[PDB]
């Protein structure tokens, strides 16, 4: 949707590739969390660090749990976890949903 | 003289394709197989019936 | 004399496979060797044993 920031649709798009990649049959949250740490220039990574999180870490698991999911398109768990962040968006007056919301 | 000591250890279609569900698990039974044949230091004639399957 | 001082490093992309397990780390550790063939920038003559290969 166009409520996403630029990069975050991005990161979505990614997320689908990944999923794709890898036979799966929904673009689960983790899918698009492993884009989002992957993202050159994005501020998720950063933001974790910021707060004393291991970042690198939270890649390598994140990917571990990528791994394994069934092998055989947004699950409905996406669907609930992007309309939070429409939410927390709305609440904090932000003109379109950022990146950083996902985490929280 | 040469051959003596050896096994002969088919390699089997069907029980490779057994329960190792995603991608990696039929290389970990093959992996594990074919480690298990670098391994055991000149013991098993492979043997494939049916050349053109595998 | 042309061919002497040549430090000629051949790429194997039978080492290359080696640690893959998610779909696309193959293509990960080959850019990345064109990275640091990249940045050997004419050091390196290449023999690709089994050309057809590329």
């Amino acid at each position: 949707l166009d409520r996403l920031t630029n990069k975050f649709q991005l990161a979505l798009a990614d997320a689908q590739s990944l999923a794709l990649g890898h036979d799966n049959q929904f673009i689960e949250p983790l899918h698009l969390m492993s884009a989002l740490l992957n993202q050159e220039g994005g501020s998720v990574s950063p933001l974790l660090t910021s707060a004393g999180i291991n970042a690198g870490q939270l890649r390598t698991d994140i990917n571990q749990a990528l791994n394994r999911l069934p092998q055989v398109q947004p699950s409905q768990d996406l669907v609930r976890v992007l309309n939070l962040c429409d939410k927390l968006a709305q609440k904090r007056g932000d003109n379109f949903i950022s990146s950083e919301l996902f985490v929280l | 003289e040469g051959l003596k000591g050896r096994r002969v250890l088919a390699l089997d279609m069907g029980a490779l394709v057994a329960g190792a569900k995603y991608r990696g698990e039929f290389e970990e039974r093959l992996k594990g197989v074919l480690n298990d044949l670098a391994k055991q230091e000149g013991n098993v004639i492979l043997f494939i019936d049916a050349l053109h399957t595998m």
